[PDB]
């Protein structure tokens, strides 16, 4: 259920390990699409169901003529959504060049529908997305405990925690604003908010505070947009909803470059994307520092770039990771029988290492977000040696 | 704490040495302004000395150097 | 019934925590109108009940014509005094501006009758207010114990305690003058006492080289202070004040013209000539903005906006600890769960649900009273037990246990 | 016309003195509505005049039935347009509480008109108020110089400059945003901004780019109070689309105890809390050792500010420089029996007998733009257009 | 013809300027397809002539059917050769996916000619490509001098020189293996070479107290990189590559494998091959965003859009300097002054007129060739300019 360095480990030693791992110089977390299921979010398996239920003729067009999707793969709900966007884009580009009119419209429709379905799954609150004080509801309860626990375990003179994520939704911002804490994400201004790469080198100081962190969104956001002038701006939820989100959701208008998000396999196709590169440079610079710890939760292990990066950080003899994977044994067995997908081979390769710096957790529902948060400890205020207390119980043990 | 306040004075230097009818003075630096309004920055002038009971009158003779330091030499002529 | 950071903790852990807190650099206490209930005072609920049964026609006029008090709140006793006073003041201001006559005189009588009830409840001893040695009675035992406990716990090189309050009575002044301690409250002189903001920075010293002292901040004024026409504030003694201007307020009617300065109003920023009020709150805000600070709150009802905002905003400092006492916590939780609750109850429920280990809340009914709060505070341990033979004592005892 | 305690001065000595003062630790600037006229602003007299000749049929009730305006002041264009709004709000609240349907409808029209004249004179760009990069234009050119030379002159280890203002427009915000520096105005957040009074004790640093502090003494256009008893701030576009548009382009409508400009709904305990903090911060700053103050554009129409200003002069380290254009025309009245209280106060400030106050007068010689020139001194478009050309 | 903001400056001032930019914190060089023409290479418009003179039958179908190239460009020899192979691979891939059997031969037959043409021009030695010690010949006399001059004028505590290129041949490797220098290029191993992107942050040091290494970024691939059956990129030696696949490409006339080769920027649609291309560009963009950089450009034709866009944006930093060699200013200035020429001419002439001191353009025909570039660079005082070792080696060989 819990493995370290290939061997098996027990619960008490795991708790003692987790406690002493939070005293190091660097602490960070990387969250995925599963960490927001308890708030109103969805996964990539539900998007395919929604697509195949709402649009029943485009599915037949995909299956019969172009042969992009097979029948059995669609029946079992085992078709990758990211790998289909790239193929559709390739077909559209080829058709456009040779001046074909009829075959150019269908792929436009497919891309518009597939982009619309992805957007709906990130609001988390439906039409209530435009209101205010959305962090006061009971759903955003464990995000607050996560931030409080992370931020209170910081001795003076150290560095603030860092958070990476691949969601488009505003869960962390809603949680932190209701709590009163500030996060730095590279933007500045109110009437004209712009992206500045050098805004990641700042910090607070007291004129005569101390509660803040950083936030990196690797695959873009739902309130970001580019006005084609090689600048990127950020606005509020209500302004974005009144500007473009509502038209996409309801008016079924054709999709354009309203907001920059990155669903797809190859992220290097876009050439003028200078935020993705900055985010990944800052991510790659974080894991090369000595005395670092990282906790991974909700990540499905299906991205080439990210797990390509993770493997290269195990050549440093001061790096530690803890990985939460619910369905570990099913991945364990399928590999011995011939192998599963590329997603399930990576975790099995990671587990079977021989370094006492990789820990993998499994166990179904005991490796969830709520289970994750409660494992983190609270600071000890007013520490004391307490030697005489153990002397007293070492009296009582013989008194037994 | 209460109303009573005592000190109100505005000088330009202090005596640092006596050598047999010859006086050395060091000029202030940290004062943002020596404004009170008269200022003496040149030989030939006259200066005064509060000795508690009487006033001693002198006459400036020299200036020189050696945040650096400035110095003045004077001679005494009478008292008031 | 004791929470810390949302979770629960028992009696012994609480006592060790309370012992640890009293060893820090700064310690202070904030008291409310419920702390002086065991001495002879009374709360606002009693003020409203005694008001409604003394001037029936004025209450009837308030309910019927001016529509300021609902017919239901009068019977269930939920009327708020401060908001009523402010509304009456606004009505008087507009009546003065539009030059109406009858309504202005009608409101003057109400505004005068309302202050008489407030003043009568702060005397604490009735007729013996104008007498001496009032702190020798047994009603002031726990005030003396609180003062003795606070001062004894300091170390050389540390600062003296501070006391903030919103009462008008003299219980805490009477108590100290029986111990011989000195309280600094910002006044000087005997034949003419005047207020000086500068002398909050004074301390004793011995010429051959009286070491006990403290400070007292009164946020809502006092029953002894009175302002003269020259825009200065003077202070007298209890006997002189009773003999010159609060024998005409009580026995005789319609005699209130700014005779003494208090703040029974909800909006205290409107008065643009009260600088004592702005002096006290500045010091209060300055105290809780320092490292290594502890604050104990007792008797407060959490119905004041400025204080709630100040307390909430100080919780982002990593060296601030509060302990809040609140008797009726269970009812507040129950009522908030149903989507209702008073504006005071949401504030106290919100504090209890925070995830920082720097907030502690105590409930329990009669276990969170004033006399119980004093008993929690520790006695100083002089001569920390020499040698380490207490370990041998514990062995000898516990091995046979 | 340069005076110093009844004396006279020439240009060069003043230009040296202002530099000498700027080498201090605590430096501050106080402004007024006089600095907004060079960008498209107005004054109290102008808006009062505009009000009189647009709504004359209801001017009588402000003098006959309710006694809000002095007839001499109305015919003299000297009324103060801040207390009128406050008293109108008090009257409307009392009427609404009394359930007087007949008299409740009277004051709503008056308030609707007054807010229309107030808002019309503060957009500074008309219908372009909601657009972006509005601080890039040539009109907002002089403001950038002030901030630049205030930041540059400060030595390492010095405190940041502080700025106080009576205006409630978005003028300095655009200048600072298009310069590329950050100002702390006391709010924080994006999807819900809230007022925290303790943010005034913050500062940046480099982990191995500057800032300044901005106080608004009378509110701003982008603040309001919603149903929940909390104060919010939005952008220019959001405010325009929410409430500002209807106020200018509708006949008759009123919301109530909503807006926080200018000094309006002081009768509530949630809105006065913000008003008090700015004033107490100014009072605490102005009473510190080794401070300076460069007053400009202020007509001395406030009783309370002068009381604080005079009292702080008891310390010898408090230096004041005033810029009062129409000085002699006040002296002439002062010699006569007539005058006004602001004129009496300013001439009393003239007739002092010490070298700490420095009054400056004249015509165009004492304007905001001239003051910008007195303070010391501290191709990208080609590359942008070349990149866009590709 | 030397300009600096529009003002002509003499030779000695230019030399004193070059001497001062070679002692900054960061120094770089960019080289194009004209820099290897003194070794046996060809330019881009010499390849089109050979193709259209050797295969006149496919040229009609490649213009009149699939609209892959214009008539004006193919008449004026202005074809972008490596931008056509990518589109051809896309066409072939889509045809293979949808199973159109008649269209596969028409693309498998032209991709076999494009490679047969571009491959042969990059060998530089014909049949001697598989032999050893190719760096001892006289064609590579100036590459050695460039590498030697770049390394010898660094002071302790300073970075290493960086070299970027768009050539995909082996000239620089052969030159550097003869001096004994080691060049990092992202690969490690001998019995299996593999691509490790994180080793661009590694450096050497001496255990006794050496500083002899540099970095090489190949933007368009190499002849010796290929993708085997598994999804990893390998590197081999020149002899091994020649015996594995190059011989059949040059000789056999119906040889096409599939998505196998990694030159020149071809199989970009695949998500494990575009990863290699993306890293080089990300690091190129990162290099020129530093406080004290100086970059020399030689052999480049300015016929690219992304590189021009990156270079223009890096000039809004007051401490970045550029030096440009272009042997055709005279024939471009007039064509722009009268009516306007091409995009390359427009770019270079817009750059020439800028009123900066940070740009310098050099022209004059043979006066701005690769060979002339080397002697403008300095030469250290203590660098040994003699020949003593070789005489001793000759005497040793003569012995016995
Ligand atoms: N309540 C839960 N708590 C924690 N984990 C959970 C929970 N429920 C499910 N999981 C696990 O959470 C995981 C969810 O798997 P996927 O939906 O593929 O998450 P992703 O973020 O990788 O997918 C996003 C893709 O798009 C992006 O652009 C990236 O490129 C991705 O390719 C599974 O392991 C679940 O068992
Ligand atoms: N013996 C006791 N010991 C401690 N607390 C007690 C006791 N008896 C009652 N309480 C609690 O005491 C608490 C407060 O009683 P209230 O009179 O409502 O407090 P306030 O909100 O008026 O606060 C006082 C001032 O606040 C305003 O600003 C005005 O200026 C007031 O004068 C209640 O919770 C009781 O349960
Ligand atoms: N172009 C100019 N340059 C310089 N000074 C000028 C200029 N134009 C006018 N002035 C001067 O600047 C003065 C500004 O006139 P007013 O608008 O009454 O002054 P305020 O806005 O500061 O007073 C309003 C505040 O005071 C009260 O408390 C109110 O409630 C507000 O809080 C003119 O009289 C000229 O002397
Ligand atoms: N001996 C010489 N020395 C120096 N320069 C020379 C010499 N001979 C010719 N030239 C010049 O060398 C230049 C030859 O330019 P070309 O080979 O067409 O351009 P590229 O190498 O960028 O082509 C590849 C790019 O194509 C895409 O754009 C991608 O971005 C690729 O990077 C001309 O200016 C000649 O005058």
């Amino acid at each position: 259920s819990i493995y370290q360095g290939g061997n098996k480990l027990n619960e008490d030693d795991f708790r003692s390990h987790v406690y002493s791992l939070c005293q190091l110089d660097n602490v960070g977390v990387l969250l995925g699409a599963g960490a927001s299921v308890g708030c109103g979010g969805k996964t990539m398996k539900d998007v395919w169901k929604s697509f195949k239920q709402n649009y029943p003729e485009l599915l037949g067009a995909l299956i019969d003529k172009y042969l992009l999707v097979s029948q059995i793969d669609s029946d079992n709900n085992l078709v990758n959504v990211e790998l289909l966007i790239d193929e559709a884009t390739k077909f559209l580009s080829v058709a456009k060049t040779r001046r074909c009119e009829d075959e150019e419209e269908e792929f436009r429709k497919i891309l518009s529908s597939l982009y619309k379905e992805v957007t709906k799954a990130a609001l988390l609150t439906g039409e209530q997305f435009r209101e205010k004080n959305q962090g006061k509801k009971d759903a955003f309860k464990y995000h607050k405990e996560l931030i409080s626990k992370l931020i209170s375990n910081r001795q003076p003179g150290q560095s603030a925690p860092a958070i990476f994520t691949t969601n488009y939704d505003l869960a962390l911002e809603w949680a932190a604003e209701d709590l009163g804490i500030q996060l730095f994400n590279g933007f500045s201004g109110l009437h004209t908010r712009q992206f500045y790469p050098q805004n990641f080198d700042l910090a607070f100081r007291n004129v005569n505070g101390h509660y803040h962190a950083y936030l990196y969104k690797l695959h873009g956001s739902l309130t970001w947009y580019q006005n084609d002038s090689l600048t990127v701006n950020e606005v509020s939820a209500s302004q974005a909803y009144d500007e473009y989100i509502n038209d996409i959701i309801n008016k079924d208008d054709f999709y354009r470059g309203q907001h920059l998000i990155y669903p797809g396999a190859n992220k290097y196709s876009h050439t003028i994307g200078f935020v993705y590169g900055e985010m990944f440079r800052r991510f790659g610079e974080f894991i090369s520092k000595p005395q670092t710890a990282l906790f991974i939760n909700g990540f499905g292990f299906g991205d080439y770039h990210i797990n390509r990066i993770i493997l290269g950080a195990l050549l440093n003899p001061s790096f530690h990771v803890v990985i939460y994977y619910p369905e570990l044994k099913e991945a364990i067995t399928k590999v011995s029988k011939g192998g599963g997908s590329e997603a399930e081979k990576a975790i099995v390769t990671l587990k079977n290492m021989a370094f006492n710096q990789v820990t993998v957790v499994g166990g179904g529902s005991k490796a969830y977000f709520n289970s994750f948060v409660e494992h983190l400890p609270y600071p000890v205020l007013f520490p004391r040696d307490n030697i005489v207390d153990e002397l007293v119980e070492a009296i009582a043990n013989l008194s037994k | 704490m209460s109303l009573f306040k005592l000190t109100e004075i505005s000088a330009i230097g202090y005596v640092v040495g006596l050598e047999g009818e010859r006086i050395r003075i060091n000029l202030h630096e940290g004062l943002q302004g020596r404004l009170a309004v008269s200022s003496v920055t040149q030989p030939g002038d006259l200066i005064g000395f509060d000795a508690g009971n009487i006033l001693v009158v002198a006459r400036v003779t020299d200036m020189a150097f050696v945040i650096p330091l400035r110095q003045i030499i004077a001679y005494a002529i009478g008292f008031v």
